[PDB]
């Protein structure tokens, strides 16, 4: 039986979502950051952002929005979780008691139903009237707003338009009222539908179906004089209000999708856009007076303001000042002005938050010392791609400004390789041109093999980070795996590249290359090439041989003393082989579609023996080898598990068991190794979180696991979601309550609860027992 | 069209993977039939009907004989792996069917424990085609144990009741006959819903 | 060009120039209102609904 | 002994509903409709093989030209 | 209680006919009786819907045209909804029935249609619609089958709502033709 703790050593960085309103008090102006599960609230005060506290919800907030229903001193939050938790929250204060009351809740989730492409989209009523989730394609989910009643009944309107791609409702409507873009085989279509509580169903909405661009993807809802809606395509941005239509297609838009927007003036007079690139605009409304007093739209206007960081979702403060939330770089506070700069900018930065994802790839070094660990990780993406530097946190940042793919360690170079592509454009003259300068464009030294992605191998200085040299692959390489490490009998440690040949025709890599480097006097020397038939995933060091991963088929390669690589065994019950992992002469292979599998090579037989399969269907993002008899798996669904060696029959040994299922909430992109707990494995996510795996006794598990129970009893949760159902491994086929796993998290909180509340909690053990049992449970890490 | 690597790219960075994104991609594995069936059921002539709802299993039926007799395989499916016989089933237990059935199998949304097979004649007999009355069988068989069943383990291939039971029944069906609807008539995950002409009949059958 | 005039809620707020507490509630739950989804099918509320209201217009004549 | 053409079918219509909606005119031997390989659906068409002659004419008088869905069905003839 | 609901229960150990038996071919044991402790026992169940009651229950009770209805010849089920959540078996009914017209006499053959949601835990049936009566004129008992199971159908696919990944029926069948066997969740196919 295998028994596990899973704690948290760095929270989620990335930002999903990002609010305005007035909900500590009616007088000040809040801003309230999704970080995932984390909830940040603060008060816009004259020093600039003061906060007030930070919630943790045992969930993954999906919809976060401040409605005021009549009879509210203040704005009241609606959140709905990944896993359906509702919830309406009022913010309390009394002296310097601060609490989160629960006015309402319950799970919205329905048996029937599949999850939207789109995903899971919440809208408020601007009349209050009632809430509105699009949670499943063919439903529209409608939660009447009354508060004169005991519970919210909630109800489903079939929608005939499947494939909604965005929704909100309207304003200036004496019936509520849903503007939509939706796909069909015509293409796309923008349509409304009038919300009727009364007889639960729609009603044909205030104005005629129109027809819209292919790649519409984004609704506004206009406030009043104006009202109306927005919709912002790839090459054009229309308004729609009845008989009213105004079109614009402005070239500068072409280039990259707008994927986020926020409301400037609270007349929708202008608006701020982002886009893929992290350049914001300026969407303005030019209005006229009718002598009836009604404001019509008289046109539209684009102006560029500058660049921030790729941003998810963005939002005005005061004064000029833009909260810029990022998921793909670093979070930022920025200034627009009217006067433009020495470049010709209109955003200048005013504060950088520190953000972490997504960690793509990581690993564990000792740079300084002989004994104390750093991570150093290959973070966000695009013009925000970084090396970042964490140890006990102190967090240094290697701007790259490009995608880092994969990071390794060579020792006896005092260096790291890392693999890393570029975005270059078709132009007029020659091949593809770079669009910015970034690490494989600034490198000391420069060598190349004998919209695109251009791949590159990076030599980068241990103590500097400075990028020594930069290798290119072919034209169309794609560089996937990367190890460094010595082979066979030759004294040479060597970067080894596994690529693949993706091509503007094809759909599946049916060639590749392992490509073997050493790294001398500044330049990277190509030693040896090997031609495969298909993309190389993974490779690991295998007792001094090479372990690769080709498409379905596992293979070990072995090293000659005329540095030649030569093919030994291969396995082929694979649907695609990802993941590799190895401990002594077992493999671990992780699939993207059929979970995992453990191989054994058999030195006797010069072949692979395959030992035992998880008969699951689990796409897994990451594996990792606990012990001989423990293999850690993480999937699609934000789901950890444990799998075990079956401990009569041979068919009995070649099932492996899932003894472990805990519910993470976060996509885990990375693995690496690195008395109370035994073993260390610290885990990257596209959030930007940082955690740490550990094992544990069986008399260990079973006292925290009582504690996690006590501490259950005593913690009080926002929303009231349970943290057992919080933690339930789930997925679209199954839920079942989490087993064999510790929330280090819930746990270390302990230390937090006053001391009449641990007596409580410790009731039928000392107060100081646990005390000391918690305290050195949080120097793990 | 999206290639594989790309759409692998956005799932590192996006922490979105789910196979409603791969649905237009072409199939990862593709291996013929012949290079994965045991030469020695060759001259038996199964007729493979598919995947089980979990990608572990490969079923197939075969229509052995004026006196048909039906049998219902379980296979052991491991990609390029030969199929490892798991079950074999003797459909529809002491009937006597004069001519040849389309059959039918089927699988409950989230019960795994058990499968359907909904076998009909295109005209019932009485020697003599006999018209305005149809034959319909159908039966309900307990799937393989998916790993160690200390129930099972108690033998002297002998399974428990559990992991090995089977379930017949048989009747005949008027003008207008009667349309399969195998989606509605099992939507409920423990009951079979039946159109007997005369009457609609809801069969559950679990083991505790 | 267009960019000036930009909203102010309040002058203070970013005057003055710049360079949070974990929540752990407490054993205190008051609560006076829950949400609840339809059980009923859809086609067969639909169908209720239609065969009610003719019912209503049955009794309306007779 | 007769055997027909069926077309103009919506990509949801199954091989049971075709049963269902041709074997009132009479005995049916065989029913096969078109499925894709490539992303597993039905491709509009298939043959519906009638027992009896004037039990096949009189399933094409009373089906062709007429909507299943909101697609006018076409009944037709082979060789 | 009612008179057109019939439930039967049967246990087994190692109204229609059931030949229950093991993966050999032993028939069983066909029993009620006691067998304390959940020590593994097979439960089967058995709750009819008789047709011919509920029609002439619908047209006596809920049939506005029900004083013209003189008798009803065949009939044609299509169940157009199954609630596991709620345990509901909404079942359309066709109709051939004998009535006389309005008081505008002479009697004519009609078709109708009866929506009927069924209860599984109570057995109770419950009226949702009742079709209006219209003339059968020139059409064979084919022709007014075909049009019927068409309507029903066309309702069917109207109300269609896409299902999750986990929760659908898995249908297998093979002439002698299918050219692949897919395992859409894995993408892998088996060239037959
Ligand atoms: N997803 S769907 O395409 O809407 C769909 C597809 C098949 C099924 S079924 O298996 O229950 N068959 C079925 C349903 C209704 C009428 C008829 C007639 Cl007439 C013959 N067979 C019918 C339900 C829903
Ligand atoms: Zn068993």
């Amino acid at each position: 039986m295998s028994y596990n703790y899973v704690v948290t050593a760095q929270k989620p960085t990335a930002v999903n979502g990002c609010v305005t309103g007035h909900f500590t008090s009616a007088e000040d102006l809040n801003l309230l950051i999704a970080k995932n599960t984390r909830l940040e609230i603060y008060v816009v005060t004259a020093e600039g952002l003061r906060p007030v506290k930070e919630v943790g919800m045992y969930g993954k907030i999906a919809v976060m929005e401040l409605f005021r229903p009549k009879g509210e001193s203040k704005d009241l939050l609606f959140i709905l979780t990944a896993k359906y938790n509702a919830c309406i929250l009022e913010y309390k204060q009394s002296g310097e008691s601060i609490d989160i009351i629960t006015r309402a809740h319950g799970n919205v989730q329905d048996r029937i139903g599949r999850p939207s492409e789109t995903g899971i989209i919440g809208i408020i009523d601007p009349e209050c009237r009632m809430i509105g989730l699009r949670l499943y394609d063919g439903l529209f989910k409608v939660i009447p707003l009354d508060r004169d009643n005991k519970e919210l009944k909630a109800f489903n309107i079939r929608l005939e338009e499947l494939h909604v791609i965005d929704v909100k409702f309207l304003y200036g409507c004496q019936a509520p009222t849903i503007c939509f873009v939706y796909q069909d085989p015509q293409g796309r279509h923008v349509k409304t539908y009038e919300v009727s509580l009364r007889e639960k169903e729609f009603n044909k909405g205030p104005w005629k179906q129109e027809n819209v661009e292919a790649e519409a993807s984004m609704v506004i809802a206009v406030p009043e004089p104006f009202g109306g809606a927005i919709i912002i395509g790839q090459e054009s941005i229309t308004y729609h209000n009845g008989d009213k239509y105004l079109a614009i297609a402005p070239p500068i838009i072409k280039q990259s999708t707008i994927v986020c927007h926020n409301r400037v003036d609270p007349n929708g007079s202008r608006y701020l856009l982002g886009d893929m690139e992290g350049r914001l605009f300026m969407l303005l409304l030019e209005k006229e007076e009718q002598m009836d007093g009604t404001v019509t739209l008289k046109d539209l206007r684009v102006e560029l303001l500058g660049e921030t960081s790729i941003a998810e979702c963005l939002t005005y403060l005061d004064n000029g000042v833009v909260f810029v939330g990022s998921r793909l770089g670093d979070s930022q506070l920025v200034k627009l002005n009217v006067d433009s700069n020495e470049q010709g900018s209109y955003v200048v930065a005013m504060e950088t938050f520190t953000n972490l994802g997504p960690i793509v790839d990581m690993c564990v070094v000792d740079l300084e010392r002989q004994g104390q660990g750093q991570l150093v990780t290959c973070s966000g993406a695009f013009k925000e791609g970084s090396l970042r530097i964490i140890r006990n946190l102190h967090i240094r940042t290697v701007p790259l400004y490009e995608s880092p793919r994969k990071i390794c360690y060579q020792e006896v170079s005092q260096c790291f390789g890392v693999l890393s592509s570029r975005i270059e454009v078709q132009d007029t003259s020659g091949g593809t041109t770079a669009l910015r300068p970034s690490a494989s464009t600034q490198a000391l030294s420069s060598s190349v093999s004998s919209e695109v992605e251009v791949h590159n191998l990076l030599i980068i200085d241990q103590h500097t980070f400075e990028v020594l040299h930069a290798h290119q692959f072919l034209q169309n390489e794609y560089a996937l795996s990367l190890v460094s490490c010595k082979l066979g009998k030759d004294p040479n440690t060597y970067f080894i590249v596994g690529t693949a040949m993706v091509y503007p025709e094809e759909a599946e890599p049916k060639q590749g290359r392992i490509v073997v480097f050493q790294y001398s006097d500044g330049k990277l020397q190509t030693v040896a090439e090997k031609e495969v038939k298909g993309a190389v995933y993974s490779m690991v060091e295998f007792n001094g041989k090479l372990l690769a991963s080709i498409n379905s088929t596992v293979r070990l390669y072995e090293w000659t003393t005329e540095k030649e690589l030569r093919t030994e065994c291969n396995h082929y019950n694979n649907i695609m082989a990802l993941y590799l992992k190895t401990k002594g002469d077992f493999i671990l292979v992780g699939d993207l579609m059929r979970s995992v599998l453990l191989l054994a090579y058999k030195p006797m037989e010069g072949n692979f023996e395959e030992i035992a399969r998880d008969f699951n269907p689990n796409w897994m993002s990451a594996v990792e080898i606990l012990d001989d008899d423990n293999f850690l798996g993480a999937e699609n669904a934000f789901n950890l598990f444990v799998c075990q060696k079956d401990s009569t029959t041979d068919e009995e040994r070649q099932h492996l068991q899932e003894v472990g299922l805990f519910h993470l909430g976060e996509f885990v992109n990375v693995f690496c190794h690195g008395t109370p707990t035994q073993g260390s494995v610290l885990f990257g996510t596209v959030n930007g979180m940082i955690g740490l795996v550990t094992s544990l006794s069986e008399s260990w598990y079973n006292l925290l696991l009582d504690m996690q129970n006590r501490l259950n009893k005593v913690i009080k949760s926002v929303g009231k979601i349970e943290h057992s159902f919080w933690r339930s491994f789930h997925t679209e086929r199954k839920t079942e309550p989490a087993t064999g796993f510790i929330d280090g998290d819930l746990i270390e909180s302990f230390l937090d609860i006053s001391r009449p509340k641990m007596q409580e909690v410790v009731a039928n053990a000392t107060a100081d027992d646990l005390i000391k049992v918690v305290e050195e449970l949080t120097r793990i890490h | 069209r999206e290639h594989v690597l790309k759409q692998l790219e956005r799932v590192k960075i996006s922490g979105q993977l789910s196979p409603r994104l791969f649905r237009k991609l072409p199939p990862r594995v593709c291996v013929s039939l012949k290079n994965i069936v045991d030469e020695d059921f060759l001259y038996a002539g199964h007729i493979f009907l598919g995947f089980s709802k979990c990608g572990r299993y490969v079923l197939s039926y075969t229509s052995s004989s004026s006196f048909y007799i039906y049998h219902l395989y379980w296979w052991e499916f491991n990609v390029h792996s030969k199929l490892k016989l798991v079950r074999q089933v003797r459909l529809f237990q002491d009937e006597e069917i004069y001519s040849d059935l389309y059959l039918t199998v089927c699988e409950w949304p989230s019960d795994a424990s058990k499968v359907i097979v909904f076998g009909f004649n295109t005209r019932s007999a009485n020697m003599m085609s006999d018209e305005n009355h149809r034959d319909i069988y159908v039966s309900t068989v307990a799937v393989p144990p998916p790993g160690r069943c200390a129930a099972c383990q108690d033998a002297s291939n002998a399974q428990c009741l559990r992991h090995g039971f089977m379930l017949h029944t048989k009747y005949q069906v008027v003008y207008p006959f009667p349309t399969f609807q195998p989606a509605f008539q099992l939507k409920k995950d423990q009951v079979v819903l039946l159109n007997t002409s005369y009457s609609l009949v809801a069969c559950a059958v679990s083991v505790h | 060009d267009f960019l000036k005039g930009l909203p102010v809620y309040n002058k203070s707020n970013f005057s003055r120039f710049h360079a949070p507490s974990v929540y752990l509630p407490t054993r205190e739950y008051p609560s006076e209102q829950i949400i609840v989804t339809e059980k009923t099918n859809i086609l067969l509320r639909y169908l209720h609904q239609q065969w009610d209201k003719k019912n209503a217009a049955k009794k309306r004549d007779q | 002994r007769m055997r027909l053409y069926v077309g103009s079918l919506h990509f949801n219509i199954t091989e049971d509903m075709l049963r269902g909606i041709f074997e009132p005119f009479g005995r049916i031997e065989s029913i096969q409709l078109m499925m894709d390989s490539e992303t597993g659906r039905s491709k509009g068409y298939g043959f519906i093989t009638f027992s009896d002659s004037e039990c096949a004419k009189k399933a094409l008088e009373q089906l062709n030209g007429f909507e299943l869905a909101g697609r006018p069905m076409k009944v037709g003839h082979v060789t | 209680e009612p008179g057109y609901v019939n439930y039967t229960k049967l246990y087994y150990v190692l109204s229609l006919p059931f030949v229950v038996t093991d993966l050999r071919g032993r028939n069983l044991r066909p029993m009620r009786e006691r067998t304390a402790v959940q020590g593994q026992y097979l439960t089967v169940e058995q709750l009819t819907l008789d047709f011919e009651y509920v029609i002439n229950e619908v047209i006596r009770h809920d049939a506005t045209w029900g004083h013209q209805f003189c008798s009803f010849s065949d009939y044609d089920i299509v169940i157009l909804e199954v609630c596991p959540e709620t345990n509901q078996v909404l079942i359309n009914i066709g109709l051939l029935l004998l009535a006389f017209p309005s008081p505008t006499l002479r009697p004519k053959t009609y078709h109708t249609s009866l929506k009927v949601a069924w209860d599984l835990n109570t057995g109770i049936f419950e009226t949702v619609s009742v079709g209006d009566l219209t003339e059968v004129k020139g059409q064979t008992s084919g022709s007014v089958w075909s049009s019927y199971r068409k309507s029903c159908v066309d309702m069917v696919m109207k109300w269609l709502v896409p299902e999750s990944s986990g929760r659908y029926v898995n249908r297998m069948t093979n002439e002698a033709s299918l050219k692949v066997l897919a395992d859409s969740e894995r993408y892998t196919w088996i060239v037959l």
